């Protein structure tokens, strides 16, 4: 939602 | 071991704006 | 939380983030107990009526967070799940007993004046704490009120332990051994209570005899958020001491 995006490495 | 203690406040022996109520209350 | 405030910096180097990957979005509370253990609420991760039942691989661990919906750079740090244990005789069924579960990390996190892992209590300190009227401190980063919505920085707010019989006459659900709850009295002025989104997060008590933090329950169930003649349940973390400390060893 309206969270800030967070880096793919993490995905 | 170290648990509890935090880094930006029981490190550097400083309160935080509403700790004291927790002691106030254990009467 | 309900009627609560904003957390000053570094108040809680323990909480953490359950963060769902697709779609983004905050999943529940928790709390670092270890460098590579984090607890948390045993609903958050399994209840079928509402069709949940998340897999490890389906969730990401965001702990050092201030923040709600930004991504703190070079602060926060982002931990992925090896292996979720939920309480094997946890009763989503009937009335959340024994609410509570961990999450095994798949490489340790590091610490900092921003992570920093809580105590969890022993018989003795649980003893002499936990007693109605002495005050714990809830945080999450949940809804502000029953029905703004979300806050944008977490919030925390004291809460006092309330009698059993209390308890037991607010609700009509079956209240356990393992569980507890937090509130202020309808008279008594003061307000504040979890909400949807602070389940899984951490009520601790600061010990006066050596002054290190401890958490007592884990947000765990309510009906409405903050309603005089309500209170909150939370997981009585030191009965269920014991699985912990299992689930810990045997892995
Ligand atoms: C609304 C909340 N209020 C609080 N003070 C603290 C946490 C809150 C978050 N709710 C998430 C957990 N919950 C889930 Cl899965 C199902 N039913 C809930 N409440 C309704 C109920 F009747 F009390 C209840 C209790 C136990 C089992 C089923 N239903 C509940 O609470």
């Amino acid at each position: 939602g309206d969270f800030e995006e967070i880096p793919e490495e993490y995905l | 071991a170290d648990c509890g203690l935090r880094p930006l406040f029981e490190k550097k022996s400083l309160e935080d704006k509403t700790e004291r109520e927790l002691l106030e209350s254990y009467i | 939380i309900v009627e609560g405030s904003d957390a000053e910096i570094g108040m809680s180097p323990w909480q953490v983030m359950l963060f769902r990957k697709s779609p983004q979005e905050l999943l529940c509370g928790a709390s670092l107990i270890s460098d590579r253990w984090v607890l948390t609420a045993a609903h958050c991760l399994l209840y079928p009526p509402w069709d949940k039942n998340f897999t490890e691989n389906d969730l990401l661990v965001r702990i050092g967070k201030h923040s709600r919906t930004r991504y703190e750079r070079n602060i926060e740090k982002i931990s992925m799940l090896e292996k979720i244990y939920i309480h094997p005789r946890y009763n989503w069924r009937e009335n959340l007993d024994r609410d509570i579960a961990l999450m095994k990390l798949k490489k340790p996190v590091a610490f900092s004046d921003y992570i920093h892992p809580v105590c969890l209590p022993d018989r003795e300190t649980a003893a002499s704490l936990l007693q109605a009227g002495y005050k714990g401190r809830v945080t999450g980063w949940g809804n502000l009120k029953e029905t703004k919505g979300q806050p944008s920085v977490l919030q925390v707010v004291n809460l006092p332990i309330v009698e059993r019989p209390v308890c037991k006459d607010s609700t009509r659900i079956r209240i356990t051994d393992n569980m507890f709850c937090a509130g202020y009295k309808p008279d008594e002025g003061k307000r504040g209570d979890a909400c949807e989104g602070d389940s899984g997060g951490p009520f601790v008590m600061k010990s006066p005899f050596n002054n290190r933090w401890y958490q007592m329950g884990i947000v765990s169930w309510g009906e409405g958020c903050d309603r005089d003649g309500k209170y909150g349940f939370y997981t009585h973390v030191f009965r269920l001491k014991k699985w912990i400390q299992k689930v810990i060893d045997q892995f």
